[PDB]
């Protein structure tokens, strides 16, 4: 689905 | 009584709470400013919104195990739990005396009034309210609190989670920790039930989120509310 922002708060 | 494990656990969620719950509402100061006059309170609100999702996950990276998940099945249970836990920890703020969040100000300061001021019918906010009071009676020590947050998050039955068996034991491991704490440090009468009780707000939670869910696909379907969210909120509860 691509979730960069959430990605990158989850490191 | 509780473990050394289960007392570790505690400890270091509600460090986690603290580092991502400012109780003084400092930060709020940087939202575009709420205006009651249209939905004059989403972009107010939608920031308030991204702002808590972001602390949700800072919390939530530090739950004992959850490091061990995935980063797939991590996002899986963030994007279906947020929500539900920005209604769990706004209970922290809420108050029965006017039936309100009261976030340190009168400018945040937010009535059923402002909730329906950012696209949110009654069909929400009825039963947002009436878990808020409930949740209030009954009187969780931050202890349980944190806990059933945690519990939130790693709840193996959201859809698209691939390792249920390892989200079901971290899941498993706080469940334990909070029935043990109440029996060992709530007295009764406060105890009676309490965690069938922490229980069922996980389950009216759900239709919570369903509800959230239906209100916020039509909200955001027309582009001039969705102008109005986040980058962050449209990642997390959708882009059209
Ligand atoms: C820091 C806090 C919490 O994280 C959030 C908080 C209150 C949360 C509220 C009260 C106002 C309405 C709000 C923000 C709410 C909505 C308006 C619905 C979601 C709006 C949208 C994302 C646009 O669908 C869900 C939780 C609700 C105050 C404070 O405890």
């Amino acid at each position: 689905k691509n979730h960069p922002m959430l990605m990158n708060l989850l490191k | 009584k509780l473990s050394e494990e289960q007392q570790h656990i505690i400890a270091i969620l509600l460090d986690a709470h603290h580092k991502t719950y400012d109780p003084t509402y400092a930060d709020f100061r940087d939202f575009r400013p709420p205006v009651r006059m249209p939905l004059s309170m989403l972009p107010h609100l939608a920031d308030l919104v991204s702002y808590s999702i972001q602390k949700v996950i800072g919390f939530a990276k530090m739950i004992p195990g959850f490091r061990d998940l995935t980063s797939d099945d991590q996002i899986v249970l963030l994007k279906s739990s947020a929500i539900e836990v920005i209604m769990l920890r706004s209970n922290q703020s809420f108050t029965m005396d006017d039936m309100s969040w009261d976030c340190g100000s009168q400018d945040y300061k937010y009535d059923v009034t402002d909730v329906s001021k950012a696209g949110h019918t009654l069909e929400l906010i009825e039963p947002l309210i009436k878990f808020q009071v409930g949740l209030k009676k009954l009187n969780l020590h931050e202890e349980e609190h944190v806990l059933l947050m945690a519990i939130c998050i790693v709840s193996p039955d959201r859809p698209g989670v691939q390792d249920a068996k390892l989200v079901e034991a971290i899941q498993d491991r706080l469940s334990n920790t909070l029935q043990t704490y109440i029996r060992c440090r709530h007295p009764p009468p406060g105890s009676h039930q309490l965690y069938a009780k922490m229980i069922q707000k996980l389950a009216d939670l759900r239709s919570l989120n369903e509800e959230h869910s239906k209100q916020y696909r039509s909200l955001s379907f027309q582009p001039e509310n969705s102008m109005k969210l986040t980058p962050l909120v449209l990642e997390v509860f959708g882009n059209e």
